[PDB]
């Protein structure tokens, strides 16, 4: 069934799953016509399906000549995410193959379930956490695969870097999401943060900097800071 | 005009014929059904006043066969049966009737709503969903499970309904997943109607059948199964117009006969709500619309 607090750990047991976030896949800019009207324009987006054990990250690229003559985009767009998802479980070995997929929004379901009725055996599940993923695209070298793409494209990431060497998935994922929560929330004070000491680098092998254990507990604590910082802030507290 | 003799009747029962029903008391002096229209098949039901607990009854059609109901002490119900010898049987009904101790089948002459719920309902479909080759009449109960449902026990007892399930592979040709999912006109008109059924008759005439055995059996199966036949219609954007015509007629004389009270558990808001105010379908079904809004606005 659903996933939630209760099962949280499932995440990490040795049973493939994939979290699939779709909150990027339609993406467009709004502005007005020379007539003074409203208008959009689609800019590239992005499937985002993670392994939430491994951290391997499958970016689907989504070029904006896909909505090209189609209408009703924001329906196609969970039709087109369920449609690449099944590609990239038929690209898989059998053994690399998920057993379960979690999608972050309950509308990815139907969409899902029908692209995957050759696989009944894979379970399609929603999930009752809040998670970032949408913040993504906050993500300075995948923006820019995205915005760079000229047609469609695939680009394998690991999310955690080389993290796992040093702490388990379920550290590391509450890592991430931490980050991601941060960038959500405000993504200047958060990038600042990040950046702030030019000693720290990201390899060019990685998305995130070589902060040491000492570094990301105090980096860790500032994102925590700024959470709750824009939390008073939004609500007066 | 046929007649359904009764051995007798030793257990206080409501007997239902088609739409209509009356109360016969314990080793009442009741012998039968007498004036039952030829050309419809007919449904004869029993509910027992000390345990309204299995509604069960039989599908049959008189020209089929000279058929009497006779109570059994051991298995505790009226069961149908079938005399062979046609001078013994119209000597019997004669004398029941000399005797008046039968009920008149009830039909008012302007009333059309026993053809109109059976039109396209016949006997040789009948006994294909109910299966039991050795008998010309048809037992259905209350507790009868469908072929889809002992997928999701006994075989011989279940109504075998054709299985719809809008996510099937069935229902999804590869490449269309999208389109076939928001549009089911494939699975209606080539799996379905070309493929399964042959002709919109032979739908029809399952989903009035499964309406029927909702309303007179409160079978839970029949019901989802009722509702899959209109939803796949409703949901199709290509359907031919006499088809949309006849539906539109079908349903209006179901929701017309369905009564008052068991509207809460006989009809499902989600698929009517879909259907009359969402679906391709939502301005073709001018009559049921009007009767579901005036009778059952509460559920919409
Ligand atoms: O009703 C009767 C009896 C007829 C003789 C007097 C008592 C009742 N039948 C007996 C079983 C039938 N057989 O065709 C038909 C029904």
């Amino acid at each position: 069934g659903a996933m939630n607090s209760s099962n949280y750990a499932e995440l990490f047991n040795n049973d493939i799953k994939l979290f699939v976030d779709d909150t990027n896949v339609y993406r467009v800019t709004v502005h007005k016509t020379f007539e003074g009207n409203v208008a959009t324009k689609a800019i590239n987006g992005c499937i985002f399906t993670l392994n939430p054990k491994t951290g391997h990250l499958f970016l689907k690229i989504i070029h904006t000549s896909v909505w090209a003559g189609q209408k009703r985009l924001s329906q196609l767009a969970k039709w087109k995410t369920a449609e690449e998802v099944s590609a990239l479980v038929r690209s898989l070995p059998k053994e690399e193959q998920p057993k379960q997929i979690i999608v972050t929004r309950k509308a990815m379901l139907d969409p899902l379930e029908v692209h995957m009725l050759d696989f009944p055996n894979i379970a399609i599940r929603p999930t009752e956490l809040r998670l970032p993923f949408s913040a993504a695209m906050s993500i300075d070298k995948l923006s820019d695969v995205v915005m760079k793409a000229t047609e469609p494209q695939m680009v394998l990431f690991n999310i955690y870097d080389d993290w796992l060497d040093r702490i388990s998935s379920y550290t590391a994922f509450s890592r991430l999401t931490l980050l991601l929560r941060a960038l959500k929330t405000n993504e200047e004070s958060a990038k600042m943060i990040l950046l702030s000491d030019p000693t720290i680098t990201i390899k060019s092998y990685h998305l995130w900097p070589s902060f040491t254990d000492e570094q990301w507990i105090t980096i860790e604590s500032q994102m925590r800071d700024l959470i709750l910082t824009e939390y008073g802030r939004k609500y007066n507290v | 005009m046929n007649t359904v003799p009764f051995t007798s009747a030793p257990i206080e029962v409501t007997i239902g014929i088609d739409q209509y029903s009356f109360n016969v008391k314990e080793n009442q002096p009741f012998h039968g059904i007498k004036d039952i229209p030829i050309g419809h098949v007919h449904v004869i039901h029993f509910q027992h006043a000390d345990n309204s607990s299995m509604r069960y009854g039989y599908w049959f059609d008189c020209r089929m066969g000279n058929f009497y109901i006779q109570y059994d002490p051991k298995d505790g119900l009226y069961k149908m049966m079938e005399e062979r010898d046609g001078a013994k049987f119209e000597n019997i009904v004669h004398n029941f009737k000399e005797r008046q101790m039968m009920v008149s089948y009830p039909k008012i002459d302007e009333d059309d709503t026993w053809y109109n719920l059976t039109e396209f309902v016949q006997m040789d479909k009948i006994r294909k969903i109910v299966r039991k080759d050795e008998n010309q009449f048809s037992y259905v109960d209350s507790s009868m499970t469908t072929v889809q449902e002992n997928e999701l026990s006994d075989p011989a007892h279940s109504l075998n309904y054709t299985v719809i399930n809008f996510k099937s592979r069935e229902a999804i040709r590869p490449g269309h997943e999208m389109e076939d999912f928001l549009d089911k006109s494939y699975y209606l008109n080539t799996v379905m109607l070309q493929g399964i059924f042959k002709n919109s008759s032979n739908y029809f005439g399952e989903l009035q059948f499964a309406f029927l055995n909702a309303m007179f059996f409160g079978n839970y199966g029949s019901s989802l199964q009722w509702h899959a036949m209109i939803e796949l219609i409703c949901s199709s954007a290509t359907v031919p117009k006499h088809m949309l015509d006849k539906l539109d007629e079908i349903l209006y004389y179901q929701i017309k006969t369905l009564p008052e009270q068991y509207s809460d558990i006989l009809l499902n808001e989600r698929v009517w709500n879909i259907c009359l105010y969402s679906s391709f379908q939502k301005n073709s079904l001018h009559n049921t619309e009007k009767i579901m809004e005036n009778k059952y606005p509460e559920l919409l």
